[PDB]
């Protein structure tokens, strides 16, 4: 998955 | 130095209590040293940056930071008013793009880019490379942690934000780098925060207030607000000379206020960051  | 009514998470790693507003630190403040923000991009014309911040590498069309979450790590790093090392100098990796999102390859390419870019910059104390940024376990992507890692970069990232064990958790659980779990206000673990035994130390994540796209500013939450306090905090601790790359993580946490949080899952340190000045 991604940012955080 | 001090900063009065800072954001609280500044105050609070510069104290051993919570409650506090103003945030102590030397003045170096990271000057010397280099964070590579991984992430989203910078807006390295917002005013805050004062011109400390520049694009390095984008993996998409426009170096720009579209997003915020970039400029807003950026700035618990090290922008004026909002950061932890106010003169670092401050590089802008995009692997994230405007949404946030990106490919493990990007990601792990844009980590080798820097483990490489690394040696033709000019950071006297030490690079950090700050990772706000996560996904499942994947070996790979741990892997080029631990090569960026080992390549004398002091990577900082985030334990993630499910609540959960970080060991699931991408680049996260990389023992070799420094897996950032997040804290509140009043002290308490950060209800979102990844927790577990792979983590190696806490900053503020709860509402910290950053400069974002735009030449604004804003309060946002997260695993990733938390990283970069402790990036920030690792490079300070370096352009101080009290750690190196390969054990800022080890000290920090050997250094952090003890005990203080609440809601630690047994089997999670308890530990904060803490930047142990003193005036």
């Amino acid at each position: 998955p991604a940012p955080f | 130095a001090a900063q009065t009514n800072a954001p609280w998470g500044l105050a609070r790693i510069s104290s051993t209590s919570p409650g506090t507003s103003t945030y102590y630190y030397d003045e170096s403040a990271g000057q010397g040293s280099c964070v590579y923000v991984i992430d989203t991009g910078i807006e390295a014309s917002h005013p805050e940056f004062e011109g400390r911040a520049q694009m390095v590498k984008t993996y998409y069309y426009s170096s720009r930071d579209g997003n915020g979450h970039g400029t807003h790590c950026a700035g618990t790093v090290g922008s004026r008013t909002y950061g932890v090392v106010k003169k670092t100098q401050l590089f802008g990796v995009k692997v994230l793009d405007d949404n946030g999102s990106g490919q493990y390859s990007t990601i792990i390419a844009g980590m080798d880019f820097v483990a490489s870019d690394k040696n033709n910059r000019n950071c006297p104390k030490g690079v950090v490379a700050s990772l706000s940024l996560g996904g499942g376990y994947s070996s790979s992507v741990n892997s080029a942690a631990a090569r960026l890692q080992s390549s004398g970069v002091m990577v900082a990232v985030a334990a993630g934000n499910n609540n959960a064990d970080a060991r699931n958790y991408s680049p996260a659980s990389e023992p070799s780098v420094c897996t950032v779990g997040a804290s509140d206000r009043y002290d308490r673990r950060s209800s979102f925060s990844n927790y577990g035994s792979v983590l190696d130390i806490f900053g503020p994540g709860t509402s910290i207030l950053s400069t974002w796209i735009g030449g604004s500013t804003r309060s946002i939450s997260g695993t990733s607000m938390a990283t970069p306090h402790v990036a920030g905090l690792a490079a300070y601790l370096m352009t101080l000379g009290k750690t190196t790359a390969a054990s800022a993580c080890r000290y920090i946490a050997d250094t952090a206020n003890k005990g203080d949080l609440s809601n630690i899952p047994f089997g999670t340190v308890n530990l904060l960051a803490y930047n142990n000045y003193q005036a």
